[PDB]
C-alpha cells in the first residue's frame, strides 16, 4: 500500500530465466517501467554485443507501475536475490517513489510463509542507442536447444564462428589449428512438431564471423524460448531473439573484421 | 560495563572537537555548503582526525550517514578485491541527498592498504567522484600512493596545544566531578604530548585507582621516572652529585634506560631555567645517546656518558 | 556542485596545457595507424609510429595522460574500450574477455552511424603499472597483445621504467608525457580563477605550481579549496583569505620553514612566547616536508641570531653538519616501522637546531624542496643507465660504466659519414642507440 | 624434566616474586569488576607470561581454554588474523559461563604496525564486552593507538629481596648450598632477570655435585657465567694506572684470555669500581665516561678486538694525567 | 573377544553421522560406553561446539563392556567410511587400550570382507560441557527447509539474526547490496506431517549468529529429515538433529548486541 510500482510474476522462475538469460555478459542495467511493461537494453563490457529486454503487461498476474521509473540495477546482486524464492512462489517486484531500492516479495499460497527481499539500486548513466527495425538480408528461425549444441560444439575449435546463408541453407564453420568444424542445416517443416522445424527466409547472401565467446553467451537465452531467430545482414549486427509469451530478449552481435 | 572516557566523551559534532581551529572551521564550512572534495587528513595520533571526518560525514548526510556512508578501517578487509566490488558497488549506489551532498567512503587508517589496493581504487573514485566522496585518515600520508594524492586536498593535523587539552580535561572532569589539583593537570598535559587520547586514558586510569588526580597520582600510573628527579639530575651543579641521583633515584630503582632518557629529553625541553641554545646541545646528546640504546648498547654507562657530556656543555 | 577536475576538464586537444608534443606524437600514431595495417606495420614512417600496433603512455600523476588518450581516441571517431586498475585484468580474464574485441567492432559503433571509425575500437588499458596480485600474467598477456592486436591499443602508466613493466619494452611505441610547463598551468589557473570570479597573486598561483611539482590534477583541486572554504567572498575578502588559505590549506609546509627561520623566535623574548616546546611542534606540522623544507633554504637567510663575531658561514656550516646528522636518523626511523619515538630527536636535528643556527631576516624566498624533483631525475637516470649497462656487460660494474662511458660518446656523438661503421660495429640497434642517446645527453 | 627456568613457575598469582604493587591492584580490579585493557610491560624474566597466566587461571579455573584467546609471536597474528580470529572471539558471546571474555597478546611488540592498528581498532568496537591484555618488553615498540588503549603495568627487574626468596626456595626442593656471598654474586649477574638465576644455579646442581653436599663459592658463579671477578678486574685497572704499558697491556691480555672475559664485561665493572674514586678534576671523569662510552659502542658492532682493548688502556690512562 | 564391537545395522547410518562434524569440528575423541556412542568438540573459535550421542538402538549388536577413548581424525576417517556399499554392514572393533580403531564391511550373500585399519588421534583433551537445559522457545522444521532459508540469506550478509516473535519465526539478513527477511509459521499439513513447522513460544528471543557457523551446521541436514532449535536470550542457541537411538547437536555462540 505505498508504491509506484507493483508487478507481480505469474511465475517467479521466469524473472530468473529472463535475468539469468544475460547476466553473464552485462552487469549492470536500466529497467524502464511503464503502462504498457518493462523495457531494458544495455551494452557488453566489451562494447560488442547489444542486449535488448521487453516484458509485457500480459506476463504478470497483476501490474501496476502508475509514474515511469527507470530501476538501475546489478544483475550479479538482483541474481543472488532472485535465486532465493522457491517453485510455489509469486515473486511481486515493487519501486516506490523516486527509489534508491527496489523489494521483492516472495509469497506462497499458503499464506503462512512471507519472504521479502530489498535490493540496492544503481545509478547508471546508460548510453541509450537508438534500436530500429532493419530489413536484414536473411532471416531464419530454429530450436534454441539445437542452435545451442551447434554453438557449444563449434566453440571448440575455434574464437571464430562462421555463419553462411547460401542458397536457402544454413551453414556454421568453424576453422581452428587443431581442425576445422562444419555443420549444415537445411530447412524444412515437421507438422508432427512444429517447434523442430528449420525456416528461412533468404533475400541475399550472408557471410558473416562471430566471435565464438559472445554466442556461447547468447545461447543462454535457451530457456526462454524453444526456438530463437536469427536477422543477418552483411553491414549490421547479427540479432538473436528469443520469443516470450509477452515480450522477448534479443541480442546485437557487431562482427569481426573481413 | 566501563565505558572508556575517550569513547564516552568523543565529540558528536565538529563543534566539541578542541583541534586546529583554522582547519576545523574549514570542515564546518564544507558542512553547510556540501562541496567536499576528496581528502585526506594526516597527523599525528590522537589529535582529532578520525573524530573530525565522522563528524563531518553527519553535517553532511544528517538521516543519510546511515546509507551514504561506507567506513573501512584497518579491522576490516581492504584488498584489491573488496576494492573492486565493495567500494565500487558502493560509489555505483542510487541513493537520492540535497543539491551539494555525497555518499562518504571513510577510510581510517588508510596508511595500512596495500600499495596495489589502493591502486585499484584510483579509478573508482575519480569515475564516480559526482555522488561519491573519499576522506583518508592516517598518521603518514606518505604510504598513500600519489595517485590517489593527486585527487584530494591534504588536510594536515597539528598536536594540541597545552591549552587546548587543558579546556576538555576540564570539561570532562566536571561532568565526571573528578577530584583534581593543578600540578596533577600539569603531569597529564606533560606527558601526553599533545595527545588528547592518552591524556583522557591516563586522567580516568589516575582517578580510577586513586581518586584525586595528584602529581603524585598520575606519576603512579603512568610509572615513568619522575620528572622532578630527572630534572634534579640535569641541573646537579656537580656531575659526581647528577652521577649519583642517576646511580641511587634511576637506576637503582629499576627503570629503563628508554625511560630515562626519554624522559630527560621531555624534561630538557621544557627547562626554561636553561637557554634554547643549551637545551637544544643537549637534547642533541640525551638524543645520541637515545639512538645508542635503541641500537642495543643500553647500558648504565651510556647514560653516565650523557650526564658526563651535558655538564661538559653546561660547563662551557 | 561537482568537483572542479571534472568540469573543468579538457573537452578538445585544444585544451591539453602542455606535453602538446607528445599529443601530437600521439594522434599522429592514431591517424597513420589503418595504414600502417595496411603495410602489415613494417613501414616506420619519418615519426617511427609506424612499426607499432600500440602506444604506451606514461609520466607523472595528473598530468593529461589519460584526458589526451580518450580525447584522442574520439577525435578520430573511434569508439572506447577501456579498462584499468578497478578491472580485473588476469592473463584468464583478459583472456576471457578484451582478447576477443581485438579484432571485433563496437556494437555501439552501428547506432551511432559521416563516421569512418565509429564501428572500431581504440582499446585503452589504462593505469598498467597499478596490476598487482590481483591481475596474475596481466601484463604478460598485456603486452602480448601489442603484437597481435588489430585495433588501436593506447596503455598509460607513471613509471615506464619499472621490472613489472619489462615485458612491454620494444613491443610498443612509447610516447613520453613530462610535467606541464608553470606558463601553461598558470595561464589554465587563471582562465579558471576568472571563471570561478576570484582573483590571486601570481605569485601565489606560482608557487602552487611549484609546490604541486607539475600536478594539474592536483592545482585545480587544491584551487577549488578557497571557494569551497569560505561562505561568501567579496571584493576585500580575495587579497586575505588567500592568507589563511595560503598559510593553512595550501602552502602550509611555507608557513612551516617561515616560522622556523623567523629569528625573532630564538631571541630571549620570543624564545619565552614561542618555546623550544612549540618549535619542536611545528615539525610535526608536517614532518613530512619540514626537514626538505629546511634544508632547502637555510642558507638563503640574513641571519640575526648569530652569537657576537661569528661569521654566516660558520653557522651555516653548523646546520650543514646537523642537518647531515639528522638524515643518518631519518634513515634509522624508516629502517624499522617500529622507531616512530626518534622523530622528536629528529624534529631537533632535522629543522628546529639547524633553524636557530641561522634564523633571522628571509633574504630571498621560501622555496619548495629541490630534492623530491631531484630524487626523480637521478633515478629516472639509473634506470637508464642500467639497462645500457645489461647491453654492455658483454664489451666494468654499472658504476665503472658511467665512469669510463665517456669515450664512447665521441665515438658515438662524433660528427652528427662514419654513421653506421661505429653504431653497427658497437652491436647496438635502433633502441639501442635511441637509449643510450638519451643518457648521455 | 623441566630445566629449573621452566620448573620453578608460578602456578599461581602467590607465587610471583617482586611484582606485589601489580598482582594487588590487578586481583583488586577484578574482584571489583573494573578490569581495564591490560599492558604488561617489561625486561626479559620478571613474572609476565607467569602473571597473566595465572590471572587468567584464577579468574575462570578450567573453563579457562574455552573462556581465554592467547596468542603469541609463535602464532600467525597478521591483518587477517586479526579481523577474523581475534576479532571473532572478541565479538561471540562464550559458549559455557557468564562474563566477559579474555584475550591474551604475549609479545605483543613483536607484532608489525599494520596488525596493530587492526587490533586496536577490535579492542576499540568491542571494549564493552570483551578484555585484552598486552604483553611486551618495550612499551615504545607499540602503537600509541594501542597503548593509548590500556593501563600499565611495569613489571621492574627483580629487586634482591624478591629473588633472595626465590633462592632460598629452589635451594630447599633441591640438595643444594649457597654460600654467603655467592648468593650476593648470582644476584648482581642477574640485573634483575629471575630466568639467569634458576639458570646458573643449575649449571652447578651439576658441575660441582659430588658428596650432593658440597657449597657454591663466588667463583663458581663467576666462571659460570662468564663473568669478571673483583679482584681480577680491580687488578686490571691498577695495571693500567700504575704499570707501564708493555706491562698493563699484557696484564689486560692475560686476565681476560686465561678466564675467558671480554673488554664489554671488564669495562663495565671498572666503570663502577672507578665510580667510587675521588678523582682530582672533573674532566678526569668526562672524558673517561666518555671514552669508554665510545668503546663499548664500537664493539656492538665488531671493530678490532685488539685495537679497541689498547683503547680502553689509552683512555683509562689519558684520562688519569688529573 | 572384542572390548569395542559394534555393528551398525547399516554402514549408510555412521556416514550421514559423521558429514555433521566433518567441516566445522577439527578432531573429536569417542567415548565408548555400555549404552552407546557420545562425543564432543569445539571451533578453535569456541563459538560451536558439537554434541552428539548414539544409542545401541541404532545398532544390530553392541557390546563394549569397559568404557574406551576412541580419539580419531574426521577427514581421515570419512575417507574409510566412504569405502562402503549400500549392502555392506559396518561394524567397529578396538581392543584394549585402542592404538587404532576397526572398521568391518561385509556383505549378506557374497564373501566380500572389507577391514580398514585408522591410526588415533590423541590430543590429551576430553573436556565435555553442557550446561543449558530450558530454553525460551522450542522450534522445529525439516532439514532441508532450513538449510534453505540459510544459504539464502548467507547471500546478503555475515550475520543471520533469528528473531523469535509472537507465533512467528523470523531469520533476517541486513548487508551491502540489500536486504533480505524469511518469515515461516507453524503450520501443520495433516497429509504431510514432516513438512509441518511447529513452534512454541515463552519469552520473545532476538540473538544474531555469524553465517559462518550457521551454514555449517544446516549440514547436519543428511543426519535427518528435521531440525529442531531452541533458542534463549544471551544464550548458545541449540541446533539438534534428531535420529532414532540418538542425535547430534550444535551449540553455537551468539553475538554481543546493544
Ligand atoms: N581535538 C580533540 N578534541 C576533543 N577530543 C579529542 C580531540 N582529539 C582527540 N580527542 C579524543 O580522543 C579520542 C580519539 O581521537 P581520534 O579522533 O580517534 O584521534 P586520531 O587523530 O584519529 O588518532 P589515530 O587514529 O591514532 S591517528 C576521541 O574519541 C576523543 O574523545
Ligand atoms: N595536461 C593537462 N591539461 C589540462 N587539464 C589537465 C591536464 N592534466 C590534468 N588535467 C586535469 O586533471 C584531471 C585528471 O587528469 P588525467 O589526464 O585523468 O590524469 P593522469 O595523467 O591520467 O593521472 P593519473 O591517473 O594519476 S596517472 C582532468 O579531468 C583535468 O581537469
Ligand atoms: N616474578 C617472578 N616470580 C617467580 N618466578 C619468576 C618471576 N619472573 C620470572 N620467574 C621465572 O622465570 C621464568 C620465566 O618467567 P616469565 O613469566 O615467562 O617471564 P616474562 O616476563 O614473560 O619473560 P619474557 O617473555 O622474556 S619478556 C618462569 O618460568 C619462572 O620460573
Ligand atoms: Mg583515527
Ligand atoms: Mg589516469
Ligand atoms: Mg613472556
Amino acid at each position: 500500500m505505498a508504491s509506484m510500482l507493483e508487478a507481480k510474476f505469474e511465475e517467479a522462475s521466469l524473472f530468473k530465466r529472463i535475468i539469468d538469460g544475460f547476466k553473464d555478459c552485462v552487469q549492470l542495467v536500466n529497467f524502464q517501467c511503464k503502462e504498457d511493461g518493462i523495457i531494458a537494453q544495455a551494452v557488453d563490457d566489451s562494447r560488442v554485443l547489444l542486449v535488448s529486454l521487453e516484458i509485457g503487461v500480459e506476463a504478470f498476474q497483476e501490474y501496476r507501475c502508475d509514474h515511469p521509473v527507470t530501476l538501475g540495477m546489478d544483475l550479479t546482486s538482483l541474481s543472488k536475490i532472485l535465486r532465493c524464492g522457491n517453485n510455489t512462489d509469486t515473486l511481486t517486484l515493487i519501486a516506490d517513489n523516486t527509489p534508491d531500492s527496489i523489494i521483492l516479495l516472495f509469497e506462497d499460497t499458503k499464506k503462512d510463509r512471507i519472504a521479502e527481499y530489498s535490493l540496492k539500486l544503481m545509478d547508471i548513466d546508460a548510453d541509450f542507442l537508438k534500436i530500429e527495425e532493419l530489413q536484414y538480408d536473411s532471416t531464419l528461425s530454429l530450436p534454441s536447444s539445437e542452435f545451442s549444441k551447434i554453438v557449444r560444439d563449434l566453440s571448440q575449435l575455434s574464437d571464430s564462428i562462421n555463419i553462411m546463408i547460401t542458397k536457402e541453407t544454413i551453414k556454421f564453420v568453424a576453422d581452428g589449428d587443431i581442425g576445422s568444424g562444419s555443420v549444415i542445416i537445411k530447412p524444412f517443416v515437421d507438422m508432427e512438431h512444429p517447434e523442430t522445424s528449420i525456416k528461412l527466409e533468404m533475400d541475399q547472401p550472408v557471410d558473416l564471423t562471430f566471435g565464438a565467446k559472445y554466442l556461447l553467451d547468447i545461447i543462454k537465452g535457451s530457456s526462454l524460448s524453444d526456438r530463437v531467430g536469427i536477422r543477418l545482414s552483411s553491414e549490421a549486427p547479427a540479432l538473436f531473439q528469443f520469443d516470450l509469451k509477452s515480450g522477448f530478449l534479443q541480442f546485437f552481435l557487431a562482427p569481426k573484421f573481413n | 560495563l566501563q565505558l572508556p572516557w575517550v569513547e564516552k566523551y568523543r565529540p558528536q559534532v565538529l563543534s566539541d572537537i578542541v583541534g586546529n581551529k583554522e582547519t576545523i572551521d574549514r570542515l564546518q564550512q564544507i558542512a553547510k555548503d556540501g562541496n567536499m572534495p576528496h581528502m585526506i587528513i594526516s597527523g599525528m595520533p590522537g589529535i582529532g582526525k578520525t573524530t573530525s571526518v565522522h563528524c563531518l560525514a553527519h553535517e553532511l548526510l544528517g538521516r543519510s550517514y546511515a546509507d551514504g556512508v561506507l567506513e573501512l578501517n584497518a579491522s576490516d578487509d581492504r584488498g584489491i578485491d573488496v576494492v573492486r566490488n565493495q567500494i565500487k558497488h558502493f560509489a555505483q549506489k542510487k541513493l537520492h541527498l540535497p543539491p551539494g551532498k555525497h555518499k562518504i567512503v571513510i577510510l581510517d587508517e588508510a596508511d595500512s592498504m596495500t600499495a596495489g589496493a589502493q591502486q585499484a581504487l584510483r579509478r573508482t573514485m575519480e569515475l564516480y567522484s559526482n555522488s561519491t566522496r573519499f576522506a583518508f585518515a592516517c598518521n603518514q600520508s606518505n604510504k598513500i600512493i600519489e595517485p590517489l594524492q593527486s585527487q584530494c586536498a591534504i588536510l594536515r593535523y597539528s598536536k594540541l596545544s597545552d591549552e587546548d587539552v587543558l579546556k576538555r580535561l576540564l570539561q570532562i572532569i566536571k561532568l565526571e566531578d573528578v577530584k583534581y589539583t593543578n600540578d596533577g593537570l600539569e603531569a597529564i598535559i606533560f606527558t601526553a604530548e599533545g595527545d588528547m587520547r592518552q591524556a583522557i586514558n591516563n586522567l580516568q586510569s589516575t582517578v580510577a585507582g586513586h581518586g584525586l588526580v595528584n602529581a603524585d597520582n598520575v606519576f603512579k600510573i603512568v610509572d615513568s621516572p619522575h620528572p622532578l628527579i630527572v630534572k634534579k639530575m640535569l641541573l646537579a651543579s656537580n656531575l659526581e652529585d647528577s652521577i649519583q641521583i642517576l646511580r641511587t633515584d634511576l637506576w637503582k630503582k629499576g627503570y629503563s634506560s628508554i625511560d630515562i632518557v626519554t624522559t630527560s629529553f621531555r624534561v630538557t625541553k621544557n627547562l626554561a631555567q636553561v637557554k634554547e641554545s643549551v637545551r637544544l646541545e643537549m637534547i642533541k646528546e640525551i638524543g645520541l645517546t637515545h639512538m645508542r640504546i635503541l641500537e642495543g648498547v643500553g647500558t648504565y654507562l651510556q647514560l653516565a656518558s650523557m650526564l658526563a657530556k651535558i655538564h661538559k656543555l653546561n660547563n662551557k | 556542485d561537482k568537483l572542479w577536475t571534472v568540469k573543468y576538464a579538457p573537452t578538445n586537444l585544444q585544451q591539453v596545457c602542455g606535453n602538446k608534443g607528445s599529443v601530437m606524437k600521439l594522434k599522429n600514431w592514431l591517424a597513420n595507424w589503418e595504414n600502417s595495417k595496411k603495410n602489415s606495420f613494417k613501414h616506420a614512417g619519418k615519426d617511427g609510429s609506424g612499426v607499432f600496433r600500440a602506444a604506451m603512455l606514461y609520466g607523472p600523476p595528473g598530468i593529461g595522460k589519460t584526458t589526451a588518450a580518450h580525447l584522442v581516441a574520439q577525435e578520430l571517431g573511434y569508439d572506447i574500450l577501456e579498462q584499468n586498475a578497478s578491472d580485473v585484468r588476469s592473463k584468464t580474464l583478459l583472456n576471457a574477455g578484451v582478447k576477443n574485441a581485438l579484432d571485433n567492432m563496437s556494437v555501439v559503433g552501428y547506432f551511432k552511424h559521416q563516421n569512418l571509425n565509429g564501428k572500431h575500437f581504440v582499446i585503452i588499458m589504462d593505469e598498467v603499472d597499478g596490476m598487482s596480485g590481483g591481475d596474475r600474467g596481466g601484463v604478460g598477456q598485456l603486452a602480448q597483445f601489442c603484437r597481435k592486436t588489430s585495433t588501436p591499443l593506447i596503455l598509460i602508466c607513471n613509471e615506464r621504467n619499472l621490472p613489472k613493466m619489462r615485458p612491454f619494452d620494444r613491443v610498443c611505441l612509447d610516447i613520453q608525457f613530462r610535467r606541464p610547463d608553470a606558463n601553461s598551468i598558470k595561464s589554465r589557473l587563471m582562465t579558471i580563477a576568472i571563471r570561478e570570479k576570484f582573483k590571486l597573486d601570481p605569485n601565489v598561483i606560482d608557487r602552487l605550481i611549484q609546490t604541486t611539482r607539475g600536478d594539474i590534477r592536483q592545482v585545480i583541486n587544491l584551487l577549488s579549496t578557497i571557494s569551497t572554504t569560505t561562505k561568501t567572498i567579496n571584493h576585500e575578502n580575495i587579497n586575505e583569505i588567500s592568507k589563511a588559505w595560503e598559510k593553512n590549506i595550501a602552502l602550509k609546509p611555507f608557513d612551516i620553514a617561515h616560522k622556523m627561520l623567523d629569528g625573532q623566535i630564538y631571541s630571549d623574548i620570543g624564545s619565552r612566547n614561542f618555546t623550544l616546546n612549540d618549535k619542536i611542534a611545528l615539525y610535526f606540522d608536517d614532518f613530512d616536508f619540514t626537514p626538505l623544507m629546511i634544508q632547502e633554504n637555510y642558507l638563503s637567510t640574513r641571519p640575526s641570531v648569530l652569537k657576537p663575531g661569528q661569521s654566516h658561514l660558520e653557522a651555516v656550516a653548523e646546520a650543514a653538519n646537523c642537518i647531515s646528522l639528522g638524515d643518518i636518523v631519518e634513515k634509522k626511523i624508516r629502517s624499522s616501522e617500529q622507531l616512530w619515538s626518534l622523530l622528536p630527536l629528529h624534529a631537533v636535528l632535522s629543522s628546529v637546531y639547524p633553524a636557530s643556527k641561522v634564523a633571522g631576516h628571509m633574504a630571498g624566498r621560501i622555496n619548495f624542496t629541490a630534492w623530491l624533483g631531484q630524487n626523480s631525475k637521478s633515478a629516472k637516470y639509473y634506470r637508464l643507465l642500467q639497462e645500457i649497462h645489461y647491453h654492455t656487460r658483454l664489451g666494468x660494474x654499472x658504476x665503472x660504466x658511467x665512469x669510463x662511458x665517456x669515450x664512447x660518446x665521441x665515438x658515438x656523438x662524433x660528427x652528427x659519414x662514419x654513421x653506421x661503421x661505429x653504431x653497427x660495429x658497437x652491436x647496438x640497434x635502433x633502441x639501442x642507440x635511441x637509449x643510450x642517446x638519451x643518457x648521455x645527453x | 624434566n623441566l630445566p629449573w627456568v621452566e620448573k620453578y613457575r608460578p602456578e599461581t598469582l602467590d607465587e610471583v616474586y617482586g611484582q606485589n604493587e601489580v598482582i594487588t591492584t590487578v586481583r583488586k580490579f577484578v574482584d571489583e569488576g573494573k578490569l581495564p585493557h591490560l599492558l604488561f610491560y617489561g625486561p626479559p624474566g620478571t613474572g609476565k607470561t607467569s602473571t597473566i597466566v595465572a590471572l587468567a587461571r584464577e579468574i575462570y579455573g578450567k573453563n579457562y581454554s574455552n573462556m581465554v584467546l592467547e596468542l603469541n609471536a609463535s602464532d600467525d597474528r597478521g591483518i587477517d588474523v586479526v579481523r577474523n580470529q581475534i576479532k571473532d572471539f572478541a565479538s561471540t558471546r562464550q559458549i559455557f559461563s557468564k562474563g566477559f571474555k579474555l584475550i591474551i597478546l604475549d609479545e605483543a611488540d613483536a607484532m608489525t604496525n599494520a596488525a596493530q592498528n587492526a587490533l586496536r581498532r577490535v579492542i576499540e568496537r568491542y571494549t564493552k564486552n570483551t578484555r585484552f591484555c598486552v604483553l611486551a618488553n618495550y612499551a615504545h615498540k607499540l602503537t600509541p593507538a594501542l597503548l593509548s588503549q590500556c593501563t600499565r603495568f611495569r613489571f621492574q627487574p627483580l629487586p634482591q629481596e624478591a629473588i633472595e626468596r626465590r633462592i632460598a626456595n629452589v635451594l630447599v626442593h633441591e640438595k643444594l648450598k649457597l654460600s654467603p656471598n655467592a648468593e650476593k654474586a648470582l644476584i648482581e649477574l642477574s640485573n634483575g632477570d629471575m630466568r639467569r638465576v634458576l639458570n646458573v644455579l643449575q649449571s652447578c646442581k651439576a658441575t660441582l655435585d659430588n658428596p650432593d653436599e658440597d657449597e657454591i663459592s663466588d667463583d663458581v658463579i663467576y666462571e659460570c657465567c662468564g663473568a669478571p671477578r673483583p679482584s681480577d678486574l680491580k687488578a686490571v685497572l691498577k695495571s693500567i694506572l700504575e704499570d707501564d704499558w708493555g706491562t698493563a697491556h699484557y696484564t689486560l691480555n692475560k686476565v681476560r684470555s686465561a678466564k675467558g672475559l671480554a673488554l664489554i664485561d671488564l669495562i663495565e665493572g671498572i666503570v663502577k669500581i672507578l665510580e667510587d674514586y675521588e678523582l682530582q678534576n672533573e674532566e678526569t671523569r668526562v672524558h673517561l665516561l666518555t671514552k669508554l662510552a665510545d668503546i663499548e659502542y664500537s664493539i656492538s658492532k665488531g671493530g678490532n678486538d685488539q685495537i679497541q682493548g689498547s683503547a680502553v688502556i689509552g683512555a683509562i690512562k689519558a684520562s688519569f694525567e688529573n
